[PDB]
């Protein structure tokens, strides 16, 4: 599927509206993402 | 500490957070057993 993934261009760069603030290792939680 | 002025360091969170490289503080050590195994005592009042 991942018809989202195509809805808008994935790294498009508009501009940051917040900062995730926590720079973590991401790997892990592969699962909390469409 | 003691009489001297020391730190008090744990680098954990400014460095090797979110990177993928183990805290080298985090060490190893190796322990042996042994154990006697079908022994039977002998001649002596050792059996009470």
């Amino acid at each position: 599927s991942d018809r989202i993934a195509g809805l808008f261009n994935i790294p498009a760069g508009i501009i940051p509206t917040g900062n995730v603030l926590s720079t973590i290792e991401v790997c892990a939680h592969r699962c909390i993402f469409d | 500490v003691g009489d001297k002025l020391v730190f008090l360091e744990a680098l954990e969170r400014r460095v090797y957070q979110a990177t993928r490289v183990a805290y080298p503080l985090i060490g190893n050590i190796d322990i042996t057993f042994i154990m006697p195994m079908g022994v039977f005592q002998a001649n002596s009042m050792d059996r009470y």
